[PDB]
């Protein structure tokens, strides 16, 4: 899942699944 | 910041890591 383009809430539920408990960071500009 | 490296370029794991807290 991580090696395309990903936008939006496509991003946001890369961040979740890669991040897992620790959290992150979701900064657009 | 990561919506250039990710959305409007083709993402990666090693980037998208950099996000995690």
């Amino acid at each position: 899942f991580v090696n395309q383009h990903l936008c939006g809430s496509h991003l946001v539920e890369a961040l979740y699944l890669v991040c897992g408990e620790r959290g992150f960071c979701y900064t657009p500009k | 910041g990561i919506v250039e490296q990710c959305c409007t370029s083709i993402c990666s794991l090693y980037q998208l890591e950099n996000y995690c807290n």
